């Protein structure tokens, strides 16, 4: 289509309203009420174009360009007077009853009605009168809830309802005493609701965190990220001030995180800031505890490694490519030890070999929310991979979007696409141990043990193809379930399979691959999903090595008597008691860490490591798309004792002291040349992001505004003379504003989104080539491997059914968003959040133990006889114990273990 | 119709004779808000087009300015020919009140552009300048080195890779190898110029005058050949008072780099601030209410009578009386008294805004504006009489580097040295800024010559004009607003920001990121208390200014000084320094 | 509670060594020491040396209408040997720095320097890459002055602090006998002593009056 403004001739998109044909081009209309992702429903009336039908037209009509379709030969005006003079007026009326909150706002200066206000124009105040007031509700430890500051634009409702599919939000009131929240106080409960304080445009909902320790947008230093709290890898910016994590904003990702991030990814960030973790290097002689700079210790470190006959380093997978391959090349190819143990190195080993040889085409999670028919099979997404949560949601409301678009509605029509699409949607099946969150719109879910669940896929894929292995022994209601299944994973277009290692089990994983190999069989467009742990499992599962039980098994041995533990707590992957003695009984462990781990105390060395806001390096997500995260500030700028580098750099360092007797601080380009070298299956992390001596027309990219505040003054306290500001020679990117931030640079790493004129998180519009589509000069980030020209075979050795053992109980995991991550649970927002450790029980297992909900029960696991008070699961399947994995002293590693000794005490 | 709108400018008689004789496809013009024909010609007729207006009925025969730019991140280059760097030169003609800026475009491989020094003699410290902060070389200069920077200088300030801030770079340890290096640098060496130190019979001796001399009215350093008294040829060295204030246009925001202009000669102040607001008002749209206007020519003649006053006293002492200089910066004392109590600040005012003035005028102002006015001209009256009607004065002074109007117009001098030599071109009158049409005041115009003499007493009948400009101003005064209108006005009035949410807010996004002024170009030339001072500004459409251009007339001054002092005396060069009005601030930027 | 400053040419500037000494201060010696004082602080020479904006405030301060002659500091010698002041006032500029550095060393102790302005103190507004940020970068400032200019009466309130300065610290009196080190006190700072006077302030005059 063509349309003409102010007699300029623009190719457009038809399929699309006027508002981002428009916005795609370049062209500032103000709006509020519209969103690329939500739709257009035409409340805020903001967005008003002078419309003609003939290229000879005088007047006209003032019609909304979020709701008239981009046809071609449409002749509209932005820059009339009549809209402007009514653009003027709407934004006048919304200033009628605004408080005069600005300065005390914590989005002053990312604030969108600020941004329209001076967009318009409009300066000059008649209004006279008295403006309405709201009382705020306690929205829970995340969200500063301001009702005062609203527009009533509908966005909250509208995202939190038809988007995220929460349930406790909602529009209330009258005529102009529009309320937009809860029917009572207390906490949201979607694991979407972080997305609420850029969703909105005013200050109505804000980061609590955030307004903690409060800064405002331009005293903020920014870098690009990955969000390290799980395995799908969601692009954030993190910005910094004062030398702690000030808050972690969403960063535009076309293919995977485009608008939305989830709250532990957006407030988890508060481990960074913990003043117990290790700023410099610590050394003991016994009990004395003395400080080293970075020389020292690394000589010393080397001294002693020189005098042991073998040294081993068990590896993690939190931290990045680059420093796993450091502690590799230090300890040695065969002396390599992955940090996980034997069963979640097999389930990840297996997820990966079903990825890059299965011949199936795992999708982004931007390519989620087209798939037709989805099944779930083993994962809880909701509480591990939410945001693949959110993605299997748009693609349930996909049936109705399909049958919106058959009546002739285009899909910017979000309104009519739920009025015709009244309840019908897309097949979603999900198993677990429990009930889901996606419950309200799964067409099925299957409550049963790992092996059940197990047994269920490999009967989908026997009916589905007749040469997959048939399990038999099936009751009759639930082969008529599994008929139902097939039938409507059959006559689907795109289907999907979801599956991971945090079901405990291999048979699920086993299961989900062969009905993706039948789906295939039967000539349809499939796809598959596996959800990792932890944010780099598939990397370190890529690279390989040995499970954590060989390490310990050498170092009890005495073959290994200095072992290298590399940002790893090993608790939550082995017992305690196994780890304390294996580690006491090594005469040399050093852990390099930006954490207190438990295990320091038999450290005889400590490397005080960076975090993901100090350092630099690669992460493979759990589609095998390789993600470069950028450092955010050097932490020695404020505090100049502090001796905290990156951990390949640390391990690097220590490589060349132990060869050379010399300390090369080394370059993270050095590094990733090095694993691309030796690894060939790890090359394509050069393409990630590119390397230090890349430059926008000769300049780096600035990490922090262009009107950063108080460089002559922030650091005047220690010393009246401002230093020469950190030099990045890792990255491409510069700690100061002499860099390039436009939104038309050939680049593809964005630290944060600022357009002038364009304040808000609506910023994001001009650095894309469309709006709401990809990222401008394409999204960062490649896929290491491609589709296999040929699939797996069909995996045999399906399970039994599961008979409920006297005595010993099966371990069932209860995954919590808030909780199961290593480094969230640190996090001292995340205290007040997460729920009480309750073990899970049935009500025909309670009755027989006799315990009511309540009371403790207290279990024994390698002689820890802890006690946890009890709540009842009705759809937890009988023999089992519901356990929350990642809390304390409960390890994720318990998944499926027997429990004995089960009494109430 | 508004004065500040773009106008694309193909009803000047330039275009038409251009178009006739290059043809109607050699050159490109463009729509600006600059009120100047802005013509993009090709790099091989850029020496055609220059001759061509050099030999026109009524000529360019002045070279305002000559400078550089870095088009390499300018988004919004539409209606642009294709340009990773440009140079523009922008031409004066005087009987045709009119002006062009002719602009090449270059790659930022082949950065040669055929020089301009023939044409217009004053092109050769321009040409430098260029070279030096843009790295673009002159095909057929005769000594193309660095002028603002020292010669051991690695990379060109005013490109837009290169770091603005001393805290970015390494902080600045001076050791014992630096020292030698930089002292050795900073040594003049003779045959780099060609001097011919010494001569077969007797040598000739090199004197440093600058930097630190009581003559040298500032950083100036002048290094002089003298044969026993007479001086054989002049060098003189600027760049020892470089700050960097067009990156810092580049760095600083619309609001914020108000107080930078008003630094570049501080002996100036709200005189310097006018052509910098002015610009940013033409840039934004904003016309100023009446009493704006008159608020702003008020200061603008305080200061240049404190600017005059301070020159005045300056010749006087450097022609060897003691004496005035005390009583006139008493005069002075008054008038920073009466602008303390106006801008509440006495010499860096930094009280213009965009779309008007910082504060209103208080409650007693027209008393002091009074006592000033009854103060003045019998203290004037008092230093005539005393020191300007002394015969040994008029033998120091009359007949010293004089020089007739070509020298003046070749080499681009302004204000009072252009009209003692009988060239009636004052901004004030031919293109009126500011409301300045209101105002009834003479202009003085000198006989034909410009001694050191003729200067000083046109510089006395500009303070006395200036004096008759403050008289109308007390005597009739508006009762209106400070500021404008305009919902770009920055920032916007104090007490509807404290008591209004829409104000508040256009308040809150003016001070933290900056108003955000269009993609345009505009340009604001004015006279200043030494000259002409004009600012050149082009906004990418963000809240910085892309490219800021000051021009000032103590530069131009400063490179006729060899031309205007070759052969005379030690004593000449000391009296023609103390008559030209220059600080090295406005010379150096 | 003193300092102490030696000197010595033979890598970074300043060529001294400062430490932090106890006042040996004869019953006619202590008397003599301050009989010096008395003559160096009541008569001090001014180095007609200028660089930027406030070396004409200085200049403005030196004028009829402040009258800094009555403090014994009108003299304002040109030449570094016959001056006994430094004072920076204007831009410490990168060009200037060596030029600075020689007009130090040409200059004879006796020597007091003052930075007058943000620019001498700390580069002040010009954050660029041509000025040096302060000059106490390379030479020690006796008296600093805050002000962009700093007004003529904030420079005779320097003065007279140089003038307590000297009036409380210990020169040789010969350089043929005794110690020729350099003490200088380590006065009480001036935002300590007037906090007592400047948090007690509770109404100004409003800015619409004159
Ligand atoms: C105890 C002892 C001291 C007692 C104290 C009281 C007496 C003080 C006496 C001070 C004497 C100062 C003499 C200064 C002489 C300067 C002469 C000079 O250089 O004149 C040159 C000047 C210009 O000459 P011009 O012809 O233009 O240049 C030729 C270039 N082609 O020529 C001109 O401008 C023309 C006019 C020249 C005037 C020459 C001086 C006249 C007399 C001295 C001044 C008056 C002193 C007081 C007299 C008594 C008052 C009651
Ligand atoms: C004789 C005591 C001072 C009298 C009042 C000031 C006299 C005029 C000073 C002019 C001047 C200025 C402004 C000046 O900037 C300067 O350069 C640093 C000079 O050289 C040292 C000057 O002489
Ligand atoms: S939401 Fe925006 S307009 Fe409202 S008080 Fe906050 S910053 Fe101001
Ligand atoms: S609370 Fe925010 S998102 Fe919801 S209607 Fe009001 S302004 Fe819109
Ligand atoms: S889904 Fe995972 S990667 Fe994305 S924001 Fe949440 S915790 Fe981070
Ligand atoms: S501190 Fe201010 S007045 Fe002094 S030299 Fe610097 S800019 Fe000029
Ligand atoms: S954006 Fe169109 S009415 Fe709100
Ligand atoms: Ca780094």
């Amino acid at each position: 289509a063509t349309i003409h403004v102010d007699g300029k001739e623009y190719e457009v998109n038809g399929a699309d309203n006027l508002l981002e044909a428009c916005l795609s081009l370049g062209l500032d209309i103000p709006y509020f009420c519209w969103h690329p992702a939500l739709g257009s429903v035409g409340a805020c009336r903001q967005c008003a174009v002078k419309q003609y039908q003939n290229a000879e037209d005088t007047r006209g009509r003032l019609v909304m360009s979020c709701m008239t379709p981009a046809s071609d030969g449409t002749f509209i005006s932005i820059d009339d007077e009549e809209a402007k003079q009514f653009r003027e007026s709407v934004v006048e009326w919304l200033m009628t009853n605004h408080p005069h909150d600005c300065p005390v706002c914590e989005e002053g200066g990312n604030c969108h009605l600020q941004d329209m206000t001076v967009m318009t124009g409009h300066s000059f105040r008649r209004y006279r009168f008295t403006k309405r007031t709201h009382r705020n509700q306690d929205l829970g430890p995340f969200i500063s809830h301001e009702m005062n500051r609203c527009i009533a634009c509908y966005r909250c409702v509208r995202y939190y309802k038809d988007y995220a599919g929460g349930t406790d939000l909602g529009v209330y009131g009258a005529h102009d005493n529009v309320y937009f929240g809860r029917p009572e106080d207390g906490t949201l409960e979607s694991e979407f609701s972080g997305n609420l304080v850029e969703i909105c445009p005013t200050g109505v909902f804000t980061d609590k965190t955030h307004s903690e320790r409060y800064n405002r947008k331009w005293d903020m230093q920014f870098a690009p990220s990955i969000c390290q709290q799980c395995s799908i890898g969601c692009n954030i910016s993190p910005g910094e001030r004062y030398g702690e994590l000030r808050r972690i904003e969403n960063r535009y990702n076309g293919t995977v995180n485009h608008y939305f991030l989830c709250d532990r990814g957006r407030f988890g960030y508060g481990y960074v800031n913990l003043k117990d973790r290790p700023r410099q290097p610590v050394q003991r002689r016994g009990d004395d505890f003395i400080t080293l700079n970075a020389e020292q210790a690394m000589q010393g470190a080397a001294d002693i490694l020189r005098q042991s006959k073998k040294v081993i380093g068990i590896g993690s997978p939190r931290a990045s490519v680059e420093s796993n391959f450091a502690l590799r090349e230090l300890v040695g190819e065969e002396n390599f030890y992955t940090g996980i143990a034997h069963g979640e190195q097999e389930r990840l080993q297996l997820a990966l070999k079903v990825l890059r040889e299965g011949g199936i085409y795992t999708p982004a999670l931007r390519e989620i929310e087209s798939y037709d028919a989805v099944l779930v099979l083993g994962e809880d997404v909701t509480q591990t991979g939410a945001r693949v949560a959110l993605a299997v949601r748009q693609a349930v409301k996909g049936k109705a979007r399909e049958m919106a678009a058959a009546q002739k509605v285009a899909d910017w029509q979000i309104a009519a696409i739920l009025n015709i699409g009244q309840r019908a949607k897309h097949p979603l099946f999900v198993t677990n141990v429990d009930d889901t969150r996606l419950d309200d719109i799964a067409a099925w879910t299957y409550r049963a043990p790992v092996e059940d669940q197990a047994r269920l896929g490999f009967a989908i894929a026997h009916a589905l193809d007749n040469s997959a292995p048939a399990v038999d022994g099936i009751e009759p209601e639930l082969q008529s379930k599994i008929d139902v299944i097939v039938q409507a994973l059959a006559g689907a277009k795109k289907p999907l399979i979801i599956s991971g290692t945090n079901a405990g089990s291999l048979e699920v994983i086993q299961a989900a691959a062969n009905v993706a190999k039948a789906l295939k069989g039967r000539g349809a467009d499939v796809g598959i999903t596996m959800i990792a742990r932890s944010v780099n499992s598939m990397g370190l599962g890529i690279m390989g090595g040995g499970s954590l039980e060989e390490a310990l098994t050498e170092l009890e041995t005495g073959r290994a008597d200095a072992v290298v533990v590399l940002e790893n707590d090993l608790h939550r992957h082995a017992s305690a008691t196994r780890v304390n003695a294996a580690l006491a009984k090594a005469p040399l462990v050093m852990v390099v860490d930006h954490q207190r781990t438990a295990i320091m105390e038999n450290a005889h060395l400590v490397l005080s490591a960076a975090s993901f806001a100090e350092s630099d390096g690669t992460v493979i997500n759990n589609e095998g798309r390789a993600q470069r995260f950028f450092q955010v500030y050097d932490p020695a700028y404020y505090d100049s004792k502090t001796v905290m580098l990156e951990s390949w750099r640390w391990l690097h360092s220590l490589h060349s002291t132990l060869l050379s007797r010399e300390v090369d601080w080394t370059q993270l380009d050095h590094v990733i040349d090095a694993v691309v070298a030796k690894i060939p299956e790890l090359a394509g992390i050069k393409d990630a992001a590119p390397d230090a001596t890349f430059r926008i027309r000769g300049q780096k990219l600035a990490r922090e505004p262009h009107r950063y505040s108080g460089r002559t003054a922030m650091r005047a306290n220690i010393s009246v003379h401002e230093p020469r500001q950190p030099q990045d020679i890792d990255t491409m990117f510069t700690f100061s504003m002499e860099g390039n931030n436009q939104p038309t640079a050939h680049r593809s790493q964005v630290p944060f989104a600022w357009a002038p004129g364009w304040n808000s998180p609506q910023a994001w519009n001009k650095f894309q080539d469309e709006v709401g589509g990809k990222l401008r000069f394409g999204d960062p980030g490649v896929r290491l491997f491609e589709t296999s020209e040929n699939g797996l075979d069909y995996f045999t050795s399906v399970p039994a059914r599961f008979q409920p053992q006297d005595g010993k109980w099966r371990i069932a995991p209860y995954y919590h968003l808030f909780g199961s991550d290593e480094l969230s649970q640190r996090a001292p927002v995340f205290q007040s959040r997460m729920p009480q450790p309750y073990i899970k029980l049935n009500p025909a297992d309670a009755a027989k133990l006799g315990v009511n909900a309540g009371t403790r029960v207290s279990f024994s696991y390698d002689g820890n006889t802890v006690t946890l008070p009890v709540e009842i699961a009705e759809g937890l399947t009988a023999g089992q114990v519901g356990l929350p994995m990642g809390m304390s002293g409960i390890a994720p590693v318990l998944a499926g273990a027997h429990l004995e000794d089960l009494k109430e005490a | 119709e508004p004065a500040w709108q773009t106008r694309d400018h193909l009803d000047d008689p330039v275009i038409g004779e251009l178009r006739n004789r290059f043809g109607p496809d050699a050159f490109t013009v463009q729509a600006t808000r600059t009120g100047v024909p802005v013509v993009w010609i090709k790099r091989e007729q850029l020496l055609e087009v220059g001759d061509f207006l050099k030999k026109l009925p009524k000529p360019y025969v002045m070279l305002f300015d000559l400078h550089g730019m870095d088009e390499r991140l300018r988004t919004h280059r539409e209606g642009l020919p294709a340009a990773d760097f440009s140079v523009f030169y922008h031409l004066i003609s005087i009987d045709r009140n009119r002006d062009i800026m002719l602009k090449v475009a270059l790659a930022e491989n082949d950065l040669h552009v055929p020089t301009f020094t023939k044409l217009f003699p004053n092109a050769n410290w321009y040409e430098r300048e260029t070279w030096d902060l843009f790295g673009i070389t002159f095909d057929g200069h005769p000594n193309l080195r660095r002028i603002m920077m020292p010669q051991t200088w690695k990379g060109h300030p005013l490109r837009k890779d290169y770091p603005a801030r001393a805290t970015e770079f390494s902080p600045f340890e001076l050791t014992k190898a630096k020292q030698d290096l930089e002292m050795e640098a900073l040594t003049f060496k003779p045959e780099e110029w060609g001097m011919k130190r010494g001569t077969e019979n007797e040598d000739f001796m090199f004197l440093n005058l600058g930097p630190n001399h009581p003559s040298a009215h500032g950083a100036f350093r002048i290094v002089l050949q003298l044969d026993g008294e007479e001086i054989v040829d002049c060098v003189p060295d600027i760049g020892y008072h470089h700050r960097g204030a067009e990156k810092m246009g580049e760095r600083q925001s619309w609001h914020s780099y108000i107080p930078y202009t008003d630094r570049i000669e501080y002996l100036g102040g709200c005189v310097n601030e006018m052509p910098y607001v002015l610009a940013v008002e033409k840039l934004a749209g904003i016309t100023v209410p009446d009493r704006v206007n008159v608020i702003r020519v008020m200061l603008s003649e305080l200061f240049r009578i404190n600017s005059h006053l301070l020159y005045i006293s300056t010749f006087i002492q450097d022609v060897g009386a003691m004496t005035p200089v005390f009583f006139a910066f008493t005069d002075r004392q008054k008038i920073y008294d009466l602008v303390e109590a106006i801008t509440g600040f006495r010499m860096h005012p930094a009280w213009f805004r965009i779309g008007g003035v910082a504060h209103d005028l208080p409650r007693g102002w027209d008393r002091l504006l009074r006592e000033f006015l009854d103060w003045m001209p019998k203290r004037l009256a008092s230093y005539e009489k005393a020191a300007l009607q002394n015969t040994i004065l008029k033998g120091r002074s009359q007949g010293v580097a004089a020089y007739g109007a070509k020298e003046a117009l070749e080499w681009g001098t302004t204000g009072a040295g252009l009209r003692a030599t009988g060239i009636d071109f004052d901004v004030r009158k031919a293109r009126p800024y500011s409301g300045y049409e209101n105002f009834d005041f003479e202009i003085p115009v000198g006989g034909g010559v410009s001694d050191c003499y003729t200067r000083v007493m046109l510089k006395v009948e500009e303070l006395r004009q200036s004096l008759r400009i403050l008289e109308q101003c007390l005597n009739n005064m508006p009762e209106g607003p400070f500021k404008a209108d305009h919902p770009l006005t920055t920032p916007p009035p104090k007490e509807r920001t404290l008591q209004h949410i829409e104000t508040l807010i256009t308040h809150f996004l003016q001070v933290s990121w900056g108003p955000v002024m269009p993609a345009n170009e505009s340009f604001q030339m004015i006279e200043a208390t030494k000259g002409i001072n004009s600012y050149y500004l082009t906004s990418d459409g963000s809240t910085m200014s892309y490219r800021t251009r000051i021009r000032t007339p103590s530069y131009a001054h400063l490179q006729q000084i060899p031309a205007a002092i070759r052969g005379s005396l030690v004593s000449d060069l000391i009296v023609y320094l103390g008559s030209i009005d220059f600080v090295m601030s406005d010379v150096d930027r | 509670d003193y300092t102490l400053t030696r000197i010595d040419p033979n890598d970074r500037y300043p060529l001294q060594k400062q430490e932090i000494v106890t006042d040996p201060l004869n019953v006619f010696m202590g008397k003599l020491n301050d009989m010096v004082n008395w003559g160096r602080k009541n008569s001090i020479w001014p180095y007609n040396f200028g660089l930027s904006c406030c070396y004409v405030e200085m200049v403005t301060s030196f004028t009829a209408v402040h009258d800094v002659a009555r403090f014994g500091a009108e003299v304002l010698r040109a030449s570094p040997r016959q001056a006994d002041l430094m004072v920076v006032a204007g831009t410490c500029f990168t060009k200037m720095a060596p030029v600075i550095q020689r007009l130090y060393d040409q200059m004879l102790e006796p020597k007091w320097v003052i930075s007058m302005g943000a620019c001498a103190n700390s580069g002040g507004m010009y954050d660029i890459y041509s000025v040096v940020q302060g000059v106490d970068k390379f030479i020690p400032v006796d008296v600093y002055i805050p002000g962009c200019p700093p007004r003529p009466e904030a420079y005779m309130q320097a003065l007279m602090l140089l003038q307590e300065s000297i009036g409380k610290e210990r020169r040789p009196l010969s350089w043929v006998v005794g110690d020729q080190g350099v003490y200088r006190a380590n006065m009480q700072s001036e935002r300590e002593r007037k906090r007592g006077e400047r948090i007690a302030v509770t109404n100004l005059r409003t800015p619409d009056e004159i």
